[PDB]
């Protein structure tokens, strides 16, 4: 490929590895919000035990 | 010597834009507004163009 197309698609590359990492952050907040919903969990396990 | 001298004055102006040999033309265009390229305004970089 040409350097000048690399070079444009690694400014769109790092732009798409820092999508990933916000997805990744938005990961987390999936993640927190599964906890929240553990917690509620949390008696229907103290139930079970 | 003036025939050895038109002889050469052909050749020369023959091997101009007759039988001269040119670059690839790979092209790349940076501005996304250019949908379609005319593919004959293709030109060498800048700095290439230095040394030849």
């Amino acid at each position: 490929k040409g350097p000048k197309e690399l070079e444009s698609i690694n400014a769109s590359m790092k732009s798409d590895i820092e999508n990933v990492r916000q997805e990744v952050s938005s990961y987390k907040e999936k993640w927190l919000r599964d906890a929240e919903i553990f917690g509620k969990i949390t008696s229907i396990f103290k139930e079970e035990l | 010597t003036f025939e050895h001298l038109n002889r050469d004055t052909l050749r020369y102006i023959n091997l101009l834009k007759r039988l001269s040999v040119d670059l690839a033309k790979q092209v790349e265009v940076s501005d996304p507004s250019v949908t379609v390229y005319e593919m004959d305004k293709w030109v060498p970089s800048e700095k290439l163009q230095g040394i030849l």
